[PDB]
């Protein structure tokens, strides 16, 4: 269910069902 | 610097479907 996915726990819970694994980026810049 | 990818403006089925390869 991809809904508004802007932030907000959104962008989280939206991939922590399509990569179908606990481990990704989510790395801002320095 | 806090990007704005998926947050505000783009991403929306197109982009994604990949966001972790």
């Amino acid at each position: 269910f991809v809904n508004q996915h802007l932030c907000g726990s959104h962008l989280v819970e939206a991939l922590y069902l399509v990569c179908g694994e606990r481990g990704f980026f989510y790395t801002p810049k320095t | 610097g806090i990007v704005e990818q998926c947050c505000t403006s783009i991403c929306s089925l197109y982009q994604l479907e990949n966001y972790c390869n």
